[PDB]
């Protein structure tokens, strides 16, 4: 029952919060070598991998773009409905609804096979 | 299917019990006998035809072909409740096997196409907005009578009161007024076929 | 509700910022290709660092943006193919929406740039006029009126938010022989007897009048009257403030106007 | 033959302008499904088959004048009989055009003769 | 018997009339709305179609005329074989004269009727200051 916009909202500081850790993680394998490579046994503190939060990072970042995408068809379907329909939600009766519908439909096809046999003349 | 599959046990869970890990989840077990974990071609389905000691035989296929017909896309998984609360022991499943088998065949409105099994009407009562409507769990049980549809048009849904359909009204009430006259001997098992027919063939 | 576009920029926002982490992490793979000379690749890599910022500020200006959506979605007016799959072949219906506003857009598009024609030549009814003046009359701020009692030509007037309303008495299609006053100067009303013409104002609109028939032989299309009394009428719009002079200041002259191209500019200068 | 100068090809100036044509217009009627996200991609396209037709009929239409100069310079009878039908049409155009208005003029004078019965 | 030269300008003619036609389709599509209006039930989309159709046809004998005449001046190559591109940059007629003075003299004629009639037909401007 949770809105898209509000939960992507809700969302921010956690990517944001990740990324963080990312790079602080990633800032302590490279001083973590940098002290093996060339310095003593010093940096002896078993961190995480680097790659689990990376892949967590791409994975919010992907659920955010795919709850960013669901809600912008929503709303352009939403948007198109009303400025290509009428209100009629019961001044129409739903069949008069699926009548316009399938008449529309219809028209589309009409013009499609229009434009079919216009190319095909062309050829 | 894996989706639907996920649903089954999730409210096969829920409410009733189920059976132990297996192969394929076996929790079809009616009062007869059911052994139904085959599945052939995995990306069709996995079901397949439970037991035959009794019609409600031809009930085998007929729940198969219905067990298809519900699977189809994933348009809703309120069908799956449906199909799970078809389980009436007296003589709710016969009218619904019954049904199924007059779909499932399509034999010769007026000796035409007149099947509709859906649910979710939007011509239906306002009360709320449904969430997930498959049926009533009452005295009279709610479903979709028939599809009716010339060569204006519409559906119209009858709950048989059982205890039978005694239901703008110039499209109802002269027709169920008519099935209720025809089947009018009902006098074990009334709602059952009497009333399943009637609505059948004395609805035109 | 154009908040489509806000919502297709943060898309791209964020796939930038996909791009841009992916990018910066793949290039630390290695280091300074041939360097030869010092450790600049510093600078490419803070480079990318303000660009994480950019990324960031961009993101959260975002989350600033796009307050919430409305309730109950879709409207109710897809509940047709929210029904059950027996009353719906209904992607249909979306599909045909699609088609249309692609086929719409394209023939748009395509009527704009087909403007520079390659016609080398064009060769080998007292309805239309009120037709086309209730067609205009529904656009607001702008009152016209006509009486025509000169006969079969047609004779009309328009008004704006001041009392400097516009005289214009042209033939039936084309707009054609105006004239313009200003508070009320002409009294076109029962000026001696009659909605007089006169020819004339106090020596300041005098630029105004000659600039809107200069318009006039201007905007004279070979076809489409109602496309060209609607330019027309639009041109007069432009002057409901007369207050900005661009390319100058507001004290150039006694006034600054000249938009032929739908933008204001001091005048005297073009 | 990229970088090469010479054009090797050949049956053009005909079949050219009725693909040109169906070209950018195939790719709207196209019994294939269409993604409903698009903006200023279509459009190059589009550009693209309007700006090549446009140049082949400029083309086209040079090579027109280019022969019709040539075939003046050299059948100029040809041309001088070309005008000659157009100065008669032109002359019988003008002679319908003046006895319809001249018709018009009678026909209104005509009604319009006692007007004032006095 | 060869009227090449009418031939090349109704080719032209033909071709500007081709490109005029494919803008006037292009604007009236423009304006598609939708099929199932809410007022219109089924008034405008009939006249379109029928419209579009007519469109069509015009543009496809277009085709068809404009293939025939190429086809005719490429295969009637009577006359300057070679035909020198470089040809074209400089450093009886009895019976056309007398039609074009023939001409002339209907112009002149048609000139001063239009010239009387130009006097005949101001008669409001003089008085209209008292007309009605």
């Amino acid at each position: 029952d949770f809105d898209p916009v509000q939960r992507y909202k809700m969302l921010i500081p956690q990517l944001k919060e990740s990324l963080q850790t990312l790079m602080k993680v990633a800032a302590q394998n490279l001083i973590q070598n940098t002290n093996i490579d060339n310095g003593q046994k010093s940096s002896d503190g078993p961190i995480q991998r680097f790659d689990k939060c990376l892949e967590e990072f791409y994975a919010l970042c992907d659920q955010l773009e795919l709850c960013l995408r669901l809600a912008h068809e929503c709303l352009s379907q939403s948007c198109d409905s009303a400025k290509h329909s009428p209100t009629l939600v019961p001044s129409l009766p739903y069949p008069q609804y699926l009548a316009v519908i399938k008449a529309q439909i219809s028209c589309a096809k009409d013009i499609h096979t229009a434009l079919l046999d216009c190319a095909n003349k062309v050829t | 299917s894996v989706i639907m599959r996920r649903h089954l046990q999730r409210i096969i869970q829920q409410e009733t019990l189920q059976l132990i890990n297996s192969n394929e989840p076996g929790v079809i077990m009616f009062k007869t006998d059911a052994l139904k974990c085959r599945v052939a071609l995995s990306p069709k389905t996995n079901q397949t035809l439970q037991l035959k000691v009794t019609p409600e035989d031809e009930l085998q296929v007929l729940e198969k072909f219905f067990e298809t017909r519900v699977a189809g896309p994933p348009f809703k998984a309120n069908t799956l409740i449906a199909f799970t609360k078809l389980l009436g022991a007296p003589t709710h499943i016969l009218r619904d096997c019954v049904h199924i088998m007059k779909l499932e065949l399509f034999p010769d409105q007026l000796k035409w196409n007149v099947q509709f099994c859906l649910t979710i009407p939007p011509s239906a009562p306002p009360i709320a907005p449904p969430g997930t409507p498959a049926v009533v769990l009452k005295s009279k049980m709610l479903f979709f009578l028939q599809l009716t549809q010339k060569t204006v048009s519409i559906i119209v849904p009858i709950i048989y009161d059982m205890a039978t359909q005694q239901a703008n009204s110039s499209v109802a009430a002269p027709m169920m007024v008519s099935n209720i006259l025809k089947r009018f001997a009902e006098m074990r098992q009334g709602e059952c076929t009497i009333f399943a027919a009637v609505r059948d063939l004395m609805a035109n | 509700s154009v908040n489509l576009e806000a919502f297709s920029q943060a898309i791209s926002a964020i796939q930038a910022l996909r791009s841009s982490v992916s990018r910066v992490f793949d290039c630390l793979k290695d280091g300074m290709r041939n360097k030869e000379t010092l450790e600049g690749r510093e600078k490419a890599f803070i480079a990318h660092f303000q660009d994480n910022l950019h990324s960031v500020n961009r993101d959260l200006n975002e989350l600033e943006r796009l307050s919430n959506l409305v309730g109950k979605p879709s409207e109710n007016h897809p509940l047709h193919n929210s029904g059950l799959l027996s009353l719906d072949p209904y992607s249909q219906l979306l599909q045909a929406y699609k088609w249309s506003n692609k086929l719409q857009y394209h023939a748009g598009l395509a009527s704009g740039l087909l403007n520079q024609q390659s016609l080398k030549r064009s060769a080998n009814p007292q309805y239309v006029d009120d037709v086309i003046s209730r067609i205009d009359r529904m656009f607001p701020e702008m009152s016209i009126h006509l009486s025509r009692p000169n006969g079969t030509s047609a004779m009309l007037l328009v008004t704006l938010g001041k009392v400097l309303k516009v005289i214009v008495v042209m033939r039936s299609l084309f707009i054609d022989r105006t004239i313009v006053k200003g508070y009320n100067e002409n009294v076109y009303t029962e000026d001696g007897k009659l909605d007089i013409w006169s020819k004339s104002n106090y020596q300041v609109f005098q630029k105004v009048t000659d600039h809107a028939t200069t318009a006039l032989l201007h905007y004279q299309l070979p076809q489409m009257p109602d496309v060209v009394v609607r330019s027309f009428m639009t041109w007069l719009r432009s002057y409901i403030k007369l207050f900005q002079a661009p390319c100058q200041r507001c004290g150039k002259f006694l006034q600054d106007g000249l938009p032929p191209t739908w933008r204001d500019f001091r005048t005297l200068e073009a | 033959a990229a970088p090469g100068a010479p054009r090797p090809s050949s049956s053009t100036l005909v079949d050219e302008l009725e693909s040109s044509f169906e070209a950018c217009f195939a790719s709207l009627v196209s019994q294939d499904y269409v993604n409903g996200t698009d903006q200023e991609e279509i459009r190059t396209g589009v550009d693209q088959c309007i700006q090549k037709f446009l140049d082949i009929a400029r083309q086209t239409e040079c090579f027109f004048l280019q022969k019709r100069l040539q075939l003046s310079v050299q059948k100029p009878e040809q041309v001088i009989k070309e005008d000659v039908s157009e100065l008669r049409n032109e002359l019988q155009r003008k002679d319908a055009l003046v006895q319809k208005h001249l018709t018009k003029l009678r026909h209104w004078q005509q009604v319009l003769e006692d007007i004032n019965v006095q | 018997e060869v009227n090449t030269a009418s031939l090349c300008r109704i080719g032209q003619e033909t071709v500007q009339d081709i490109v005029y036609r494919t803008m006037e389709i292009f604007q009236l599509l423009r304006n598609m709305q939708l099929p199932n209006g809410v007022t219109y039930h089924t008034g405008t989309y009939q006249d379109r179609l029928t419209k579009l159709q007519d469109n069509l046809r015009q543009l496809s004998v277009l085709f068809r005329k404009l293939r025939l005449v190429y086809d005719k001046c490429n295969e009637n190559c009577g006359g300057m074989d070679p035909i020198p591109v470089e040809q074209l940059i400089p450093y009886e007629r009895r019976e056309i004269a007398e039609v074009n003075k023939k001409l002339k003299q209907k112009n002149q004629q048609l000139k001063q009727i239009m010239d009387q009639l130009r006097n005949l037909i101001w008669d409001i401007n003089a008085m209209l200051a008292m007309r009605n």
